RNA sequence: UUGGGCUCUGUGGGUGCUUGGCCGCUGGCCAGACCUACUUCAAAGCCACCGGGGGUACCUACCGGUUG
RNA sequence: CUGGGGCACGCGGGUACGCUAGCCGC
């Protein structure tokens, strides 16, 4: 069956339809209606039910006024996507990743999911564009239009990071954040696809709390029960997979430490860092260095919980001294002693004041 | 004048579809015969004219690249610029299979485009539908193949085995094996009349029905080994080539061949044959390859080089072919106009396929889309040229895409318009013409020194006293 | 500048329709095989058609006590016929409930020699003892009739008016009498005027009204008219003629039914030649009846044949028969001019078809199509070996073919015999009269 | 293929698609389905000298 | 189905003007390749079994707008041979279809009757509407679009024709009986602008069979003082008036419609020095119907209606406008 | 332009938006110097691999700072440019290697 | 011995004695390149695998004739 | 009346519009 495997990996890659009873199924696949009615419908009403949709959604906010230039368009309507070259896909495929991370915050609601049924039902976007799609609808896994979507994805399209789901796709379930947290555990892909998605949120400053609520849920059962693995016992090993621990987190926690514009995500960067801190024997210079990014990267709505990560920090760290700019900036701070006995209220602050006072 | 437009739409109207040269209106006698058919050349002319007016309703284009700067050069486009130039649907259409340990892999495609059949000559069958990538029968069969075919549909296949041929249904069943045509090196399939045709080594040659059953024909063609065959599908004949460098076509219907062209000195290795019914080239154990018209008979213009004799040859639906000679094969364009009266040579081909010890073992087109199947000893692979194939089809001759109801429509279609094999020749459309003697004979009955001396001499042997013979005798004695 | 050749399969098929669009190319690059395809097609026509060559649509009533010598339809309603006994006896019958009877009464003592309808509504007699009118849609029957007439001699046969109340007797002593209706007691008598050989037939025409032609035994036939009261020409032929009749579309054409065994189609105003011989048959013809389409003519003679015909044959197109009819007489069509009418000696009113394969009702368009398809195809190739023998191979009782067979022998040596005359006598330096031109032996006036 | 209504197969009695009168009713196939060969090659070996035998016979 | 075939037929009725259009430079090998490719979608989902007529005049439009644009393309581009006629033809063909297949949207009929006003095809648009007519006979819409035409054109007779079938046919409701006489009246006054005719019986008598017509209303008969008050400037308009003012009186006695008239009566071709004073004796007629024992909600709302009416017309005086604003605040 | 903005719209409106929808989705001084190169000159078309770097059927001896300009254009053709090629307190960490020690 | 087991899958080697990847090779290439020339003379025969008995209307072939 | 033949069918300014009936050009 060798060359049987081998056309198998063809069919896969195969994508646009060439027998007529494929079509009628990938056709039908959708997402508001059922398929009975699905394969009786036509791109027009369609059309006009999503634009009806659309145009309430471009109601509610006017960042949408770009694709009803380029993607809701009379013309949207006629634009199959398997029939042009790689480089207009690719670009159309930037048009949509950019619509989804626009239309991610807006997500329970009925005009916007309309806006999703015209995204399925005429480019395929449950095909072509199933990380970024999967990734943006990831964080509401307690929904029905999430069940939905995996009621309808297909599976050889789903990505390796994204297996995960297959006993629910098998049986019609919505997973709970302990199957998706575990998956993140013992695989650490998922959690640096969703860090990406995330960032390029927060980058192109569409970050939404529900959004970095979910994110933070995420990276902080994620990272605990990474070192709730990671502790070994012997020696080098817990060195090394502190290693490749910390190469794992760098630049999601770097990009989130001083993410300036988004004071969510830093108190999200703050959060994962500091368990790194509490929980991991992790070593002094590598604390240092978190110590000086958090201060590289703060703000005064965001000042209070950076000073609690500094108290993790410090409380934590072996040395009595602080490295310089850490102090420059704590003299920055304004209500120092005020705000200090406001946290050792509950936070043994002793190993940062004394750091503090040495330097 | 503006009517100028008019009367070029006529000449290229009845240049097209006008189907014959034009009936004479005034050489007519009789005045019932005369109105009568100046209605008729009316209607014709009327529908030759609104079949130049439908000829628009195409959907597709025509594939093509073209070289755009002066030192830009066809045959110098590699492959994988043409995925990054063209779009994902051929994108999904461009691959390679390779079957690496069961020796060279020959391939043919289905009459519709749907299927593609493979051969390994060391024990491997397998039929593959592409498109959606699956197979529906693969079978290691053991014995050496010595050829493989699709017949009318995907319904059946037929293989040369190394003793009999055999005929499989889809799911791998064996309808029958064969054991009449003992022997086969070389297997076709006329397609309209409904005939296998299978040539052995031994010069046999059985033209075997297959709706109902019989062997219509065998031929002992009496000269040699049939080193190479392949069929017209205008004429529906066969073009076979011999060993002595000879080709000689073939029809049914008398044990005589009915053409024998010459060509290179030695064993003419490979042929191919025009769809629209105008050309054949041949590519002989003489490393040259050539072309020549059929309907008239002659090489136009001078033979072309091969740089080793070529193995195969699959020209396409359009002018465009692939020439396949041993390690690496190439593809013309242009290699002849249909409307240019005398041809060319061309200096540079079209596109080529590279050597890498890949020896291909034949080639084949699709049919229906622009694509290249290439069967060398490391397995199958298409690689795509936008040229290849016929842009715009007819669904009632043959659909790409037919459902089970116009499939089923169709065989019964097909087996309703089955065609008697006694009417195959060289003149495709010669049905309900004169016959010359018998007409003669209708007509008489309806109406009722120098070549003398050899006529007594051819005479002088019977020996009737032959009364003609003393009339003869008289006159030759008044000489 | 690559590009290539990009189908979707939704060209094939539009998401959100159950239409399978099936796009065409017209290139004879794609359709080859087209003359002996059609060819194919052409015999596959034929051998179908000859499936389905299936004629008999059935036996009315319960048949007369003896059998059919005299039947009329009404041709102004639809669905009407009277058919009249051997044994003095008519009844009608609706075409509609084909089984039972209309209205039945016994109407003369010897065989009724003809029988029609009023163009209001009432029916007519004519039998040897007289010519009678009796109604037979009464609401109450009545069997008396309701008029009546006895002078004149033995009345041949009936014509009627096609628009008017005008009716015409052909009676025996060579001389017919018109009577209107409502207006007239003996009628005009108009004859010949000389002349005492019988007129079996007369029909009036109804391309030109008020004109009449009939048939005389002295082989001959004589043409009349009603506004110029007197006959107008008399043609004598070479052996008898029987019944007449003249087309319903084209005015100077007259056909005629005559013991030769031959229908001949003849016209008005120029009685030099006939216009058409059909020689179709064994034993002499009975009847003739052109269909209202004027394209179409049965022929039915004494022996047991049905024949049907175009204009401009000269032959067989169809042979119709069944042993359970010895001899059939009245042989007339119907108003769609698609079936005919079939009155026996086995004492049967038939109801049969023309064109013997062709399924009526309300079609298809694909249907019609094949139809029509079929028929251009066998007109294009109606010559070849094949097709041609498939096609004018009927079957055909014993007596009957043997009889053909003794015909063409008789009469290749009643030619041969001629040829040998001429060529062997001084007639070799003369002009050879074609048989259309010998078809008429003398006319006069 | 569909089964054929009246006329088509009225037309085509003598077509079939799946046995011949070149087959002898698959005594190949009925042989090796009753006794599991693995050659039909070596079916018709035993054919031929099955028939071999049997002129012989009637020669004797 | 045929769609195949049925459609194949009407590609090739659609090939030859687009044959000229492209020996013409007027439009490109592309865009008419996009055009066929429409067209054959277009006509197919047209010719779909399972169909709507909202989809037929998407088809509809769809040929309009391709009219129009070749003939401003063609404009622009200063060509004369090229008409407008296939276009039409092929519409008219869309359009028969659609009405063979749908004979239940009357929306889609006056579509269809639209078209065919706009482009002229007058006896054609006589006959469809004549159809559609005879498909719909209780639609006053259609009955009234009908005779109003014909008043237009200026077949009053034929407006008399279908006014009087649609009269004897819809009988459930007064409103094509309004129009009638809004369209009887209005001929009349076109007489009287062009200057029996002289009496002007026809109001009157189709008064009298309204007044036991099966819609027998008292507020049906005050619409009907409304519309016969509406262009008063006529002869006979003071008799008609008094007419049904004593009709109503005779039948409806007390009844607030009837009060109602009897207040805004003598305001017929009111708008000058007649206005006030015929303003004052409406007025006394009003405190008299307040006065009186009928539904005194129902006929302060019938004033208060009329009376924001009056408002909306401008030009009076403060004083005036005051008292009607006093008059209105205390019902 | 000779255009109607409604005529324009009916464009867009039966014809089509491909093309403008296709364009909505399609929306350092040399320190040292060498004087040998411009010395150096070379045979490009009796050069067989140099052969194809031409830019017209006339360029056969070509200056050295030419050719090192056709090499340049080879090179990139054969490898397009990186984007690496086109601080912050953990991200020096993180480039520090004396930060992994065993 | 600071966790381990069964079971399955994936990769590479070897399951034979260590001489290049490709080509139009006494030479060239791997970034390739050049692309359609030149022309004196068709071929010697034989062999050639079908299950048996049986029939031969038609076809094929062989042999022996026959008109032209 | 798809019986057949003859006239006209676009854009401008005019005489003229809750409209298009008439003059000449393009």
């Amino acid at each position: 069956s060798s060359l049987a495997q081998q056309l198998a990996q063809i069919a896969a890659n195969s994508r646009s339809s060439f027998n007529v009873k494929a079509l009628k199924a990938s056709h039908s696949k959708s997402l508001i209606w059922e398929p009975r009615v699905a394969v009786s419908q036509t791109f027009a009403e369609i059309y006009s039910q999503c634009y009806e949709g659309f145009k309430e959604l471009c109601h509610l906010d006017s960042r949408f006024v770009p694709f009803d230039a380029t993607l809701f368009s009379a013309q949207s309507q006629e634009v199959d996507r398997t029939q042009m070259t790689a480089e207009e896909n690719a670009a159309l495929d930037k048009r949509v990743d950019s619509f989804l991370h626009l239309v991610g915050s807006r997500l329970r609601l009925m005009p916007a999911i309309k806006a999703v049924e015209w995204l399925i039902r005429r480019f395929r976007i449950h095909e072509f564009n199933t990380g970024t799609l999967l990734a943006t609808f990831l964080p509401y896994h307690t929904i029905p239009a999430f069940v939905t979507l995996l009621s309808i994805l297909p599976v050889q399209r789903i990505p390796i990071e994204y297996r995960f789901l297959d006993p629910y796709i098998k049986s019609l379930t919505p997973p709970p954040r302990a199957a998706i947290v575990q998956q993140a555990t013992n695989r650490p892909d998922l959690l640096s696809a969703i860090s990406r998605y995330t960032l390029d949120s927060c980058r192109a400053k569409q970050e939404y709390p529900g959004l970095i609520s979910f994110w933070g849920g995420i990276m902080a059962e994620a990272v605990n029960g990474m070192i709730d693995k990671m502790r070994s016992g012997r020696r080098a090993i817990q060195l090394e997979n502190d290693h490749l621990l910390l190469q794992q987190i760098g630049p999601v926690l770097s990009e989130a430490m001083v993410m300036k514009d988004v004071p969510g995500i830093q108190i999200a960067s703050y959060m994962v860092v500091a368990i790194l801190a509490a929980k991991g024997s992790l070593n002094d210079n590598i604390l240092t260095a978190f110590m000086e990014q958090l201060v590289h990267g703060w703000t005064v709505d965001t000042l209070r919980p950076g000073l609690v990560c500094l108290t993790m920090l410090a409380q934590h760290r072996s040395a009595k001294q602080l490295s310089g700019r850490v102090a420059k900036a704590v003299i920055k701070v304004p209500d120092l002693v005020s705000s200090l006995r406001d946290i050792s209220k509950e936070h043994q602050v002793d190993k940062l004041a004394n750091g503090l006072v040495l330097a | 004048k503006a009517e100028l437009d008019r009367i070029r739409r006529y000449k290229q109207a009845q240049k097209k579809y006008g189907r014959g040269p034009r009936v004479d209106i005034k050489s007519v006698r009789d005045k019932k015969l005369r109105r009568t058919l100046t209605n008729l050349e009316n209607k014709y002319k009327t529908a030759a004219l609104k079949a130049k007016e439908a000829e628009i309703l195409l959907e597709n284009q025509t594939g093509f690249l073209e070289p755009e700067g002066e030192l830009e050069r066809t045959y110098k486009v590699r492959q994988d610029e043409i995925v990054k130039e063209v779009a994902v649907e051929v994108a999904q259409k461009k691959f390679e299979l390779k079957l690496t340990e069961l020796g060279p892999y020959t391939c043919e495609y289905s009459r519709n485009g749907r299927d593609l059949i493979l051969a390994g000559r060391k024990g491997h069958v397998a039929t593959m539908d592409w498109r959606e990538g699956k197979l529906g029968c693969e079978l290691q069969l053991g014995e050496t193949v010595r050829d493989a075919r699709f017949l009318h549909n995907n319904q059946f296949f037929a293989v040369a085995q190394k003793k009999y041929v055999y005929i499989y249904d889809h799911n791998g069943v064996e309808i029958h094996c064969l054991r009449k045509h003992v022997e086969v090196s070389h297997m076709e399939f006329l397609p309209y009349h409904f005939l296998l045709a299978t040539l052995s080594i031994s010069g046999q040659l059985k033209y075997q029905d297959t709706s109902t059953g019989q062997i219509v024909a065998e031929i002992a063609t009496k000269h040699g080994t049939p080193v190479s065959l392949t069929q017209n599908p205008y004429n529906a004949i066969l073009h076979i080539g011999q060993q002595n460098g000879t080709v000689t076509l073939w029809s049914p219907n008398s044990t005589d061949p009915l053409v024998k062209l010459l060509a290179h000195r030695g064993p003419v290795r490979s042929l191919a044959v025009d769809r629209e019914g105008r050309y054949m080239v041949s590519t002989g154990q003489d490393n040259k390859m050539c072309i020549w018209d059929i309907r008239n008979f002659k090489e136009a213009v001078n033979s072309y080089f091969t740089r080793a004799p070529a193995t195969s040859v699959a020209i396409s639906d359009t002018g465009l072919t692939a020439v396949g000679w041993g390690t690496h094969t190439t593809i013309w364009k242009g290699l002849f106009n249909k409307e240019r009266p005398v041809q060319v040579k061309v200096d540079s081909p079209y596109m080529t396929w590279g050597g890498q010890g890949q020896v291909v073992e034949r080639v084949r087109w699709c049919p229906f889309e622009d694509i290249l199947g290439i069967g060398h000893n490391e397995g199958f692979s298409s690689i795509i040229v936008p040229g290849a194939g016929e842009a715009n089809y007819d669904a009632l001759e043959v659909n790409p895409f037919e459902t089970k109801k116009q499939r089923q429509e169709g065989e019964v279609k097909a087996l309703l318009n089955k065609l008697q094999p006694e009417m195959i020749a060289l003149d495709p459309n010669f049905i309900g013409n004169l016959d010359l003697r018998s007409e003669k004979q209708r007509q008489a009955e309806r109406d009722l020194n120098t070549a003398l001396k050899k006529y007594l001499r051819k005479q002088r042997k019977k020996n009737i006293i032959d009364e003609k013979r003393l009339k003869a005798e008289e006159l030759y004695r008044q000489m | 500048k690559i590009k290539a050749l990009t189908r979707s399969i939704t060209a094939q098929q539009a998401p959100g329709s159950d239409v399978q669009r099936a796009p065409r190319n017209l290139a004879p690059e794609l359709h080859p095989f087209e003359r002996a395809r059609e060819y194919q097609r052409a015999l596959n026509a034929v051998k179908l058609e000859r499936m389905f060559a299936k004629p008999f649509l059935g036996q009315l009533g319960n048949g007369h006590v003896q059998g059919v010598y005299s039947m009329c339809k009404d041709k102004n309603s639809l669905n009407c016929i009277a058919s009249g006994s051997g044994d003095g006896v008519v009844k009608v019958w609706d075409l509609t409930t084909r089984d039972e009877e209309t209205w039945r009464v016994a109407a003369h003592n010897n065989i009724v020699k003809g029988l029609t309808f009023t163009n209001d509504k009432k029916l007519l007699s004519c039998a040897t003892d007289g010519i009678k009118l009796w109604d037979p849609y009464a609401s109450p029957s009545n069997t008396t009739p309701i008029a009546t007439w006895q002078e004149g001699g033995p009345y041949t046969s009936l014509s009627f008016h096609r628009s008017a109340n005008t009716f015409a007797a052909s009676s025996g002593q060579g001389c017919i009498r018109i009577w209107d209706l409502e207006h007239s007691t003996a009628g005009q008598a108009i004859q010949w005027p000389s002349f005492v050989d019988t007129i079996t037939d007369v029909c009036f025409n109804q391309v030109e009204t008020s004109v009449i032609g009939s048939v005389a035994t002295d082989r001959s036939i004589i043409l009349f008219d009603l506004r110029t009261n007197m006959p107008v020409i008399k043609t004598v032929l070479h052996f008898a003629c029987n019944r007449i009749v003249f087309n319903p579309m084209e005015a100077m054409n007259l056909a005629v039914a005559s013991e030769d065994h031959n229908i001949y189609i003849f016209d008005a105003r120029n009685f030099d030649k006939a216009l058409n011989i059909q020689k179709g048959h064994v034993a002499a013809v009975m009847d003739v009846e052109f269909s209202p389409t004027g394209e179409e003519l049965v022929s039915g003679s004494y022996d047991r044949t049905i024949r049907l015909w175009r204009r401009d044959a000269g032959h067989s197109r169809d042979v119709y028969h069944t042993k359970r009819m010895q001899r059939v007489f009245r042989t007339m069509w119907t108003m769609d001019s698609k079936y005919i009418l079939t009155g026996s000696d086995d004492g049967n009113v038939r109801l049969w078809r023309a064109n013997a394969s062709e399924r009526s009702g309300v079609k298809a368009t694909r249907q019609r199509q094949a139809l029509e398809y079929n028929n251009a195809l066998l007109d294009r190739y109606g010559h070849l070996p094949e097709i041609r023998r498939i096609r004018r191979h009927r079957h055909l009782p014993k007596v009957v073919k043997k009889a053909t067979e003794i015909k063409r022998e008789e009469l290749a040596a009643i030619k041969r015999r001629e040829e040998n005359e001429r060529k062997h006598s001084n007639k070799k330096y003369e002009k050879r009269k074609s048989e259309r031109e010998k078809a008429v032996l003398v006319k006069q006036q | 293929v569909r089964k054929l209504k009246y006329h088509e197969q009225k037309l085509l009695k003598k077509h079939d698609f799946i046995n011949y009168k070149s087959d002898n009713n698959h005594r190949d196939h009925d042989v090796i389905r009753r006794y599991m060969i693995q050659k039909p090659e070596d079916y018709h070996k035993y054919n031929r000298l099955c028939g071999s035998l049997r002129q012989f016979a009637h020669r004797l | 189905a045929w769609v195949a075939d049925k459609a194949r037929f009407y590609l090739e009725r659609a090939a030859p003007e687009l044959r000229e259009w492209e020996e013409k430079e007027i439009f490109t090998k592309d865009e008419i390749r996009n055009l066929v490719a429409k067209r054959s979608d277009f006509e197919h989902l047209v010719l779909a079994p399972g169909t709507k007529p909202t989809d037929f005049l998407n088809y509809v439009n769809w040929e309009r707008s391709l009219d129009r644009l070749r003939a401003k393309r063609c404009a622009r581009l200063n060509i004369r041979s090229v008409t407008s006629h296939a276009s039409q033809a092929r519409t008219f063909g869309i359009f028969e279809r659609a009405v063979l297949k749908h004979p239940g949207s009357i929306e889609l009929w006056l579509a269809y009757l639209e078209f065919a006003a706009q482009v002229k095809a007058t006896k054609r648009w006589r006959r469809i509407m004549t159809r559609a007519l005879r498909l719909h006979p209780m639609n006053a819409s259609l009955w009234t679009l009908a005779g109003r035409r014909a008043a237009q054109n200026g077949d009053m007779q034929r407006a008399r024709a279908h006014f009087l079938r649609g009269c004897r046919f819809c009988t459930r409701e007064p409103t094509l009986w309004l129009e009638y006489a809004r369209c009887e009246m209005d001929w009349l006054a076109r007489m009287e602008a062009k200057k029996p005719a002289l009496s002007g019986a026809i109001p009157i008598a189709v008064f009298d069979v309204a007044r036991k017509q099966p819609f027998w209303g008292p507020a049906a008969a005050e619409k009907f003082f409304d519309v016969f008050a509406k262009f008063g400037h006529l002869s006979c308009h003071e008799r008609i008036i008094s007419h049904v003012v004593t009709t109503m009186q005779e039948l409806f006695p007390n009844h607030p419609c009837t009060w109602s008239v009897h207040i805004r009566q003598p305001l017929v071709g009111v708008d000058t020095p007649a206005f006030p004073k015929a303003l004052r004796e409406s007025l006394a007629r009003l405190k008299a119907a307040l006065q009186s024992t009928t539904d005194r909600k129902a006929l302060a709302t019938k004033m208060v209606a009329w009376m924001d009416g009056i408002l909306a017309i401008e030009k009076l005086d403060a004083a005036i406008r005051t008292v009607l604003e006093h008059t209105k605040r205390s019902l | 332009a000779e255009k109607d903005a409604e005529e324009e719209e009916l464009e867009k409106f039966v014809l089509g938006a491909k093309e403008t929808f296709r364009e909505q989705l399609f929306r350092d001084a040399p320190a040292w110097e060498d004087s040998d190169d411009e010395r150096l000159t070379i045979s490009l078309a009796g050069a067989t691999r140099l052969r194809k770097l031409r830019i017209s059927e006339s360029e056969d001896l070509v200056s050295g700072i030419e050719y090192a300009r056709r090499l340049r254009q080879q090179y990139l053709r054969l490898y397009p440019q990186p984007d690496w090629a086109k601080p912050l307190p953990l991200d020096s960490f993180l480039r520090d290697a004396n930060s992994f020690k065993v």
